[PDB]
RNA sequence: GCUCCACACAGAUGGAUACGAAUAAGGCGUCCUUGUGGCGUCGCUGAACCAUAGCAGGCUAGCAACGGUGCACUUGGCGGAAAGGCCUUGGGUGCUUGCUGGCGAAUUGCAAUGCGUGGGGAUAAAUCAUUUGUAUACGACUUAGA
RNA sequence: GCAGUCAAGCGUUCAUAGCGACAUUGCUCGGCUCUUCCUAUCAUACCGAAGCAGAAUUCGGUAA
RNA sequence: AGAACUGGCGAUGCGGGAUGAACCGAACGUAGAGUUAAGGUGCCGGAAUACACGCUCAUCAGACACCACAAAAGGUGUUAGUUCAUCUAGACAGCCGGACGGUGGCCAUGGAAGUCGGAAUCCGCUAAGGAGUGUGUAACAACUCACCGGCCGAAUGAACUA
RNA sequence: GGCCAGCAUCAGUUUUGGUGGCAGGAUAAAUCCAUAGGAAUGUAGCUUGCCUCGGUAAGUAUUAUAGCCUGUG
């Protein structure tokens, strides 16, 4: 068959570093939500 | 140790096979894999086929006569597995590859010549019993290669001639092994024993 | 009209199976499987060979085709009793495998002059053997 | 939990003998011989007393033990395949158009021609496997009998014979027409 | 356009070579599989049409046909090909010992200046009981899975002012390779 | 590789309270320093004390009583997870307590992804009588005259090229 | 290409030592009911096996046996997958360390590895120019002409 | 979407410190022309379900 | 989003993170030798196709990273657990049989006998059988299981967590 | 007296082996030996069932014609 497009496993540097910022954002939320 | 080194790429593992051939070269050792078709990979057929197929889907969009040349022949199919395993764009690479030689089946003067194996890339040893592997002969055929049959045919006949040769061999061996046994316990002999030989 | 199903015969790991240690402090000595611990580890002791009683991996060891009658959990003296009574040491020395090990050790500790004796003796043996052939 | 030893017992009757090297099985007996490759399965056979056979899997997961029982089933199926045999009786029903089932031999293929199914000009050719024999039931209307040694030969041929007669783009409820395996059994009843 | 008919470039020669051949049955009698001539002509035919099921059954149809001129093709050799994992490979060709002026013309681009010394030593190679020719014919019959016939056209019997005939290769679909090489 | 340690502590002797109760426990560790640290970590959880409030009085290596006799151990384990902590009872056949807890720690990491800081070893006991050995994979080895082979053995190569086509007999 | 003259000179260092297939199986030896056959034996590394001693291997005296090997003549058979090599029939011919004699080695000084040109002649062919037009931007192609 | 009805559990013990999914109940800048690609396919190909008598059709699957 | 304090970059080369403004290492004269950091040791690529216990098969696995987003789940993938259950007074599975009479309970209505539907849903008899679990007939019948009982002989069952 | 080298005995920095003496802990724990109890995945024996002649099976039997565990020294 016509073999469809494969997703990449190369994580671009913008993605990888943006992943770190989103992670640390989830921390700051979790520390605040722990107090209530 | 030898000038040349003929590998019997049967029941091997492309990867571990290539990687043990690759470096072997770069170190200036001449090598000639044979019986490539009979080579092996790892994983339920379909699996690989599906794999390759996606590779067979990559072409220089605007001019596909320029992009990744997709080779079928089990050889080439295993030359690309060893190639991308050697800085093949430099000079020290080209010079390396140049002392490498892949053959699907066994032709002369390789036939009439000793042929080794690579334990560290032997499927029987490496793989765990009861775990689908994917011969190379199949994958190839079911993707373009069109000489599976011929070789097969030309391979069976290449064995026969081989068998007979042997037969003759086992005999002449026996004869020598029997004469020797009869040379035992003869001062000289006796002595050697004390010196292991 | 027989039901010939053959065979796939192995060396079973059992209590009283004599083994040969590949690597370690002992390395090349015989021991007997005293007790089986699990799939990977056994308990071994060869008192006459000199190896202390220890828990060892079956990766470290290789089974030899010889067996003897040993009761399970046997202490060193009991192992030495059945070891000597069955005479597994002489049955080991009788085998081709011990002869091959001793063969490599004999060739290792050879002097150059003794190696030159082997040179000369093989020349003489070659002569008589080549005369023994080209006859039949 | 990774079993140390798992075994089944293949019971061999008087008339048959089982010869096995590597993983290729003879069942030589009264009706004939049957052979089966099993080198895909990874087991160990043990003949205990010339009348009982012990299959064996050492160090097997749930997947490997699941293979262990199917060897016992297949080798036993060869045994009952030789002692008793297999007999599949297929009854074919029709509403209006008389189904005309015949055996033809073009180029030595021994085909089964299925003509006039639901008033159809196409002539359905079913291949007959090597070891399955076809005769028609006397004194019973609209019946075809499939008989041989192997379970695969008889039953796959029975499956082929009823999958060529598919009621296409119509009802299931209204159109009864087709060929159907009425009875799965043995040649010699005891 | 049609992407199959690419690259849309000028051919290697006017005589295009046949890319594939009809299969092979090893019980059929020995017969040629392809023929050549010289296309030149076009003309109109009427015929009554015995094509049942048509709107023109037992009616008459006018239609355009073409006339290729085909002088009797002359055999001047045979080629044997071994089956390889690399395709086919010609191991031995054999010729006719005495060939026409037309084919010795095909072997040169400038015909008039030459000493016309084409197959002189090959014909002198024949000049005995055979011995080497029968050796090469044994070589073909022993090996060589397919056998193709070297032919040429009768250019002089055609009104063309070319004088220079075309060599070709035509396989044989008659079984037993022995009967191929002996035909 | 492990070592068993008897580690004691008695919250530092002050005025009006002389000689407190000397809290003793057995700690599996790699060395003395880790054993001490693990002991303080356990004390803070068993009751409300601190590292500065007490003192290590005696640290002692507990050697195994009979390191030649194969035993049938049963280990009561609890450990912190992806969720809340929970008890577990695994049965281990081994020669020594050190080696049995060793096989446990590697198995806990392998099947449950718990590192060294999560695992609280509660109680390691010998199971004296067989047919009281609960787990079936341990009772698997307690049968009479157990004779099992090791089919399909790998032969470890010292070189890259072999001249035999290896025979995986046993 | 042949002939006549003149000149020029990516890593050898004992041997790539050939059954095929299976791996929960095999190899070899023997025997017979000739078979998916019985019995014996082998592996667990090529750590092998074959070759291997002579001024970098000289010169000679022999003794034992019809062997081993080199060189070139030679009877075929075989090899098409890159066959370009494999066995075999013999005659000659040196050498043989199978065993025993007979001579020579220095001073090397205590290490420094120790097959093309530039012209002739003879004869095959190609290109240009001519003609062609199934070709044609120019190239190229197809032609034609002692 | 808002409010309520349930309600696996967790809440620092734990249902009466509270959060709480799927349901459920309340009214209510545009366009001409070409090349290539995607499938989330309108048709063509083969199927499954459908009161699918036949014809016609509806939904769904593979499918570029 | 606002302060404070803190590092880094800025005026800073070099090792590593395949690649690079802020990520890990790192006291820059010119050289020699040894040892290391972070990162690594299949080959590209210098360095173990090391050793040991495990887990995973992915129809485009995974190598990834405060374990952050689609993330709550679905799955008859697989391995470990926990809590309740049965079990040689015979566990689960499997067929073989009983599976009852009041009773065709009342309204319903052409016909509804457990099984189109509306409400209780009771008694007796047992080893156990529901005013009935589905298939079925117009209505019944017949079959089915839930409940027992007969051979069969060791483990099995459910709900959660990882 | 210039260029390059080899060896020896030396000195500084370092890398890599071989072998001896001690000291610590439960003055290692073990093993081994002597003694006292136990159960077993039960050992010889003994009893019993039904068969290919003696194998197996279901009880006893604390080791007797295998052994093991625990305790004290």
């Amino acid at each position: 068959m016509r073999v469809r497009k494969r997703q990449s496993r190369r994580t671009s540097t913008k993605l990888k570093e943006g992943i770190k910022k989103k992670a640390s954002a989830h921390r700051k939320k979790e520390k605040k939500m722990a107090k209530k | 140790v030898e000038p040349v080194v003929v590998i019997d790429g049967k029941g091997h593992l492309v990867g571990r096979l290539a990687s043990v051939v690759a470096k072997q070269l770069l170190n200036g050792q001449k090598i000639v894999v044979v019986r490539a078709e009979e080579l092996n990979i790892s994983g339920e057929f379909f699996r690989n086929k599906l794999k390759y197929h996606d590779f067979l889907r990559k072409a220089t969009a605007f001019n596909k006569t320029r992009g990744p040349f997709h080779f079928r022949a089990p050889s080439r199919i295993f030359y690309k597995a060893l190639r991308g395993m050697v800085s093949h764009k430099t000079a020290r690479g080209k010079a390396a590859l140049e002392r490498l030689k892949v053959f699907e089946g066994i032709p002369p003067p390789y036939d009439k010549k000793k042929r080794v194996v690579v334990p560290q890339a032997l499927r029987v040893l490496r793989l765990k019993p009861g775990r689908k592997y994917t011969t190379l002969g199949k994958l190839s055929t079911s993707v373009g290669w069109k000489y599976e049959d011929v070789v097969a045919k030309l391979e069976a006949k290449r064995k026969v001639s081989s068998a007979e040769y042997y037969a003759k061999k086992r005999a002449f061996t026996k004869k020598v092994a029997s004469a020797n046994a009869t040379a035992a316990e003869s001062d000289v002999a006796k002595q050697l024993a004390a010196l292991g030989y | 009209t027989d039901s010939i199903v053959k065979a796939s015969n192995w060396r079973l790991v059992e209590v009283g199976r004599v083994v040969l240690i590949k690597k370690g402090q002992s390395a090349g000595k015989l021991a007997a499987i005293v007790e089986i611990i699990d799939q990977k580890k056994v308990l071994i002791d060869g008192p006459k060979a000199g190896v202390p009683r220890q828990a060892i991996n079956l990766g470290q060891v290789v089974l030899t085709p010889l067996t003897f009658a040993l009761p399970r959990g046997a202490r060193t003296a009991t192992v030495s009793k059945k070891w000597a009574a069955a005479a597994v040491c002489e049955k080991w020395a009788a085998s081709s495998w011990a002869k091959k090990i001793a063969q490599r050790e004999r060739r290792a500790a050879l002097t150059d002059f003794e190696r030159f004796q082997v040179m000369v003796l093989r020349k003489q043996k070659r002569y008589t053997v080549k005369k023994a052939l080209a006859k039949a | 939990m990774k079993y140390i030893q798992t075994e089944q017992q293949i019971e061999v009757p008087e008339g048959v003998t089982v010869s096995i090297k590597s993983r290729i099985v003879k069942v030589v007996g009264p009706r004939g011989t049957l052979t089966k490759n099993l080198k895909h399965i990874d087991v160990t056979f043990t003949k205990v007393n010339n009348q009982l056979i012990k299959v064996a899997v050492h160090n097997g997961g749930r997947k490997h033990v699941a293979a262990l029982r199917t060897v016992k089933s297949l080798v036993d199926n060869m045994i009952t395949g030789v002692t008793k045999g297999y007999k599949y009786k297929m009854r074919y029903v029709y509403a209006h158009f008389p189904i005309n089932v015949n055996i033809v031999e073009k180029d030595g293929a021994k085909f089964i021609e299925v003509r006039n199914f639901l008033g159809d000009k196409k002539i359905r050719n079913v291949p007959v496997r090597d070891g399955v024999t076809i005769e028609f039931s006397t004194n019973v209307k609209d019946e075809i009998v499939l008989s041989g040694n192997s379970v695969e030969d008889v039953s796959q041929n029975a499956a082929d014979l009823q999958q060529i007669c598919r009621v296409r783009n119509k009802d299931i409820r209204k159109f009864l027409d087709g060929i159907y395996v009425s009875h799965k059994g043995f040649i010699t009843e005891d | 356009g049609h992407l199959g008919f690419l690259p849309r470039k000028r051919a290697a020669s006017i005589r295009a070579r046949v890319k594939a051949f009809p299969k092979d049955d090893r019980s059929k009698p020995v017969a040629l599989t392809s023929f050549l001539g010289y296309k030149a002509g076009m003309t109109t035919i009427v015929r009554d049409l015995d094509r049942p099921g048509s709107k023109f059954h037992k009616r008459e149809v006018v239609e355009a046909v073409t006339v290729v001129d085909t002088p009797p093709v002359v055999v001047v050799g045979v080629v044997g090909y071994v089956e390889t994992p690399r395709g086919l490979r010609s191991l031995t060709t054999v010729w006719a010992e005495h060939l026409s002026d037309e084919v010795k013309r095909r072997f040169y681009k400038n015909w008039y200046k030459s000493k016309k010394k084409a197959f002189t030593k090959y014909s002198a190679k024949y000049a005995q009981d055979g011995a080497g020719i029968e050796r090469e014919l044994a070589r073909i019959k022993k090996y060589a899975s397919v056998v193709r016939v070297l032919v040429h056209t009768q250019i002089r019997k055609t009104p063309l002012a070319q004088k220079k005939a075309h060599l070709a290769e035509i396989q044989l679909n008659g079984g037993s390779i022995s009967e191929k090489v002996d035909w | 590789h492990f070592k068993e340690y008897q580690v004691i502590g008695r919250r530092l002797p002050t005025e009006s309270v002389p000689e407190p109760k000397l809290f003793r426990m057995r700690i599996f560790a790699s060395n003395e320093v880790i054993a001490k640290s693990r002991y303080w970590y356990f004390l803070q959880k068993l009751h409300k004390v601190k590292k500065a409030s007490g003192e290590i009085v005696s640290i002692n290596q507990i050697n195994e009583a009979h390191p030649t006799k194969v035993k049938n151990f049963g280990v009561w384990v609890r450990y912190d997870s992806r969720s809340g902590t929970h008890n577990m009872y695994k049965e281990i056949r081994d020669v020594s307590r050190v080696a049995a807890v060793e096989t446990l720690y590697q198995d806990m990491a392998a099947r449950h992804r718990a590192r060294f800081r999560s695992i609280h070893i509660l109680k390691v006991a010998e199971i004296e009588k067989t047919a009281d050995v609960k787990r079936q994979y341990v009772k698997q080895f307690l049968t009479k005259d157990l004779k099992f082979p090791l089919p399909h053995r790998v032969q470890k190569s010292t070189k890259t090229f072999s001249y035999k086509r290896p025979s995986t007999f046993y």
